[PDB]
């Protein structure tokens, strides 16, 4: 649930 | 660079976070990273390039529970994603309200949609609200780490397998205090041997799955639910199915006491059986190993269909089967990217996944299976603003390491650049545990290549799982240095081809990926010119003592052992730094400019490791001499203590890597 594809 | 004191009776006193030497290391080592990061001009360029194109909404994957469906939903740059719920295809819990966002990691909705499990990190702590006005439940569970929450078909609680305030399996019921849950099993003969467990899609039956080491191997127990005589409320009388750790076991579907399991007993592949609970000694394949592709997952969906995932030349391909006969229905192939997320169950009829990839954000697809099996229809779609994927491309290719092995890699890169070696080159990798690498979608790489030119690569390295258990096999114990060498191959392939050029690739992993980093640049140096190790594993002979590095001897070694010690002392990072200009032949070589990166409360990969490779690495090489050759900075970025903490950690390392490869802007 990883907040945002960085 | 700052003082460090050698303890010639060096650096074991790191091993100690709290003293003031290491808390004052730290700060120098901060302070010195800061100085080294003000000259790297392009941080902020990038900073706002990354926010800019990491800017989209994005859905996640969404399941049905009775009448409704959940997904995690995120507006672009909100620290965390938001819970959401609907009545056919709502916010329901948001914690950018809590401490402005740590994300939801637990999420776990009951059989008939009334409550909501989910966990946060109070600084994992297990709550329960009610779906229909979102209410808190009293519940409050603590010491959870990686387990789920299990429902049972009564919606009265459900298993969880905390640690002592010696994994446990424990059943809590709706209403009670923590203190009042039911013990399901420990063993305090193998305080290591670790749990995972699972619930079958019709509810009679509760899986026990038993593990040592990360190794991909275990037990499994049965408990049947549907005959115990007062329930859970008794206390257990498992059925010890499988009681060694000889191969791998998960079940996919069972029909009454028949049970279908994915294993990898005499197949690294894996594989399809099925036995008889009542029959326990014979199992039947039912979907036996291909002997080209990994079947790297399985789901039972549609009462009577089920969708393997195979992996075949590290592209994922879905195939539709018959559950009863095992039968070959459908086969979709899925360009270059990763498929995952599959959680549709037995009784959903609608399957949804989703696909990312290197120049594609994520897409969810829907494949209804009652009416129209054949195509993946679009659910949602991100899209990345101001981006034109169709200037990029990616491809494959195998290159031999030295050994001989092939060694599958992704190239991506603009399209039709001229192969003159004048290009900056990221090449990632892992290689370990039976990882599997996907190319996979990130934003940051796409600032890389639209606006430093660059050229980035994902090798699939052995020690990863991507063409079975003797991929896994011949990159482990004796043989991790074979993981090293596919690297380093695999870096000579970009420089000989005429991609980038030595010094102008930069290396990039975590964890384990962190130790490959460091291995390399010992071994190598010559061929990078940066190398960033995000807390890697860097004291092979100590790792093991710490937290729960104890559970990756079955990868590693130990170094209790003499003949496992010798495999460990020749790649082992902080015991191999040396000058490469002190070899014959090899004198304008020096280290890449290099960045270790690190937290303060990774309990994971404790950070000793990393600050014990920095002191080591700054004296041999810099301040060990008066005049040293050593240009290239050696520093940390340590993150004191969410989608911008995350952006600013990237935004520096490739601001640092644009310096230390001579990458302008564009
Ligand atoms: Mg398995």
């Amino acid at each position: 649930n990883a907040s945002a594809p960085v | 660079y700052p003082p460090v004191r050698r303890d010639e009776t060096p650096y074991r006193w790191l091993e100690d976070p709290n003293s003031e030497e290491t808390k004052e290391f730290v700060d120098n080592q901060e302070k010195l990273a800061n100085s080294v990061l003000e000259e790297c001009e392009l941080i902020d360029k990038f900073k706002q390039k990354i926010i800019d194109f990491v800017n989209f909404p994005r859905c996640g994957v969404p399941f049905r529970r009775a009448n409704k469906y959940f997904h995690f939903y995120n507006s672009g740059l909100q620290a965390q994603n938001v819970f959401q719920m609907q009545d056919d295809l709502e916010v329901l819990y948001d914690p950018n309200l809590r401490e402005g966002g740590s994300g939801l990691s637990l999420y776990s909705v009951s059989e008939d949609a009334k409550y909501f499990a989910f966990g946060i990190h109070s600084g994992v702590t297990i709550k329960i609200l009610k779906t229909e006005d979102r209410s808190y439940l009293p519940d409050t569970l603590e010491w959870v780490k990686f387990s789920p929450a299990i429902w049972t078909h009564d919606n009265k609680g459900f298993f969880y397998c905390p640690y002592p305030p010696n994994q446990e399996a424990r059943y809590h019921f709706l209403g009670t205090d923590q203190s009042e849950d039911i013990l399901l099993w420990r063993d305090l003969e193998n305080p290591a041997h670790h749990l995972k467990c699972q619930i079958t899609d019709d509810g009679k039956y509760f899986l026990l799955y038993i593990l040592d080491g990360c190794d991909d191997a275990n037990k499994v127990y049965c408990l049947d639910l549907t005959k115990l005589p007062n329930g859970l409320e008794s206390f257990a009388p498992f059925m010890k199915l499988i009681d060694s750790f000889d191969a791998s076991y998960t079940a996919i579907a069972n029909d009454g006491s028949v049970f279908t399991f994915q294993t990898n007993k005499d197949a690294p592949r894996k594989k399809l059986v099925r036995v008889d609970l009542n029959n326990p000694s014979v199992w039947t394949d039912l979907v036996p190993e291909s002997k080209k592709d990994l079947l790297e997952s399985a789901h039972a969906v549609n009462e009577n269909q089920l969708i393997l995932r195979y992996l075949s030349d590290v592209k994922h391909v879905l195939e539709i089967r018959d559950l009863e006969s095992g039968a070959l229905q459908h086969r979709l192939p899925i360009d270059i990217g990763s498929v995952d997320g599959i959680t549709a169950r037995r009784r959903d009829s609608v399957v949804f996944f989703k696909f990312t990839s290197i120049l594609t954000p994520g897409i969810v697809y829907q494949c209804d299976l009652k009416n129209d099996p054949t195509q993946l229809k679009i659910f949602r779609e991100s899209v990345v603003p101001d981006f034109d994927r169709s200037e990029f491309e990616v491809k494959q290719v195998f290159v031999p390491s030295k050994d001989g092995t092939k060694i599958p890699i992704f190239i991506a890169a603009r399209k039709g650049i001229s192969l003159d070696g004048s290009h900056p080159c990221e090449m990632h990798g892992f290689g370990g545990f039976g990882i599997n690498m996907m190319p996979t979608f990130s934003a940051s790489r796409i600032v890389f290549l639209k606006h430093l030119g660059g050229v980035f690569c994902l090798a699939n390295i052995r020690g990863g799982g991507e063409y079975g258990e003797e991929w896994h096999k011949a990159g482990f114990r004796d043989k991790k240095q074979n993981v090293f060498d596919d690297f380093i191959s695999a870096a000579e392939y970009l420089i000989s081809s005429g991609y980038t050029k030595a010094r102008r690739v930069a290396i990039e992993g975590g964890s384990n990926g962190g130790l490959l980093v460091a291995a390399c640049i010992n071994q190598r140096p010559d061929l990078f010119g940066c190398a960033e190790a995000n807390c890697g594993v860097m004291d092979m002979l100590r790792f093991h003592k710490f937290t729960l590095g104890y559970l990756w001897t079955g990868d590693y070694g130990c170094s209790d052992k003499e003949e496992e010690f010798k495999w460990l002392i020749k790649y082992s990072p902080i015991h191999n730094v040396r000058r490469p200009w002190e070899q014959p032949g090899n004198e304008e070589t020096q280290y890449p400019a290099t960045m270790i990166l690190t937290a303060d409360h990774d309990d994971r990969v404790v950070p000793l490791h990393s600050f014990k490779l920095l002191a080591t690495m700054q004296h041999v090489l810099c301040t060990s001499l008066e005049d040293s050759p050593q240009k290239n900075p050696i520093i940390a970025r340590i993150q004191r203590k969410a989608t911008m903490t995350q952006i600013a950690e990237v935004a520096d390392r490739y601001g640092f890597m644009a310096k230390a490869l001579e990458a302008p802007w564009i």
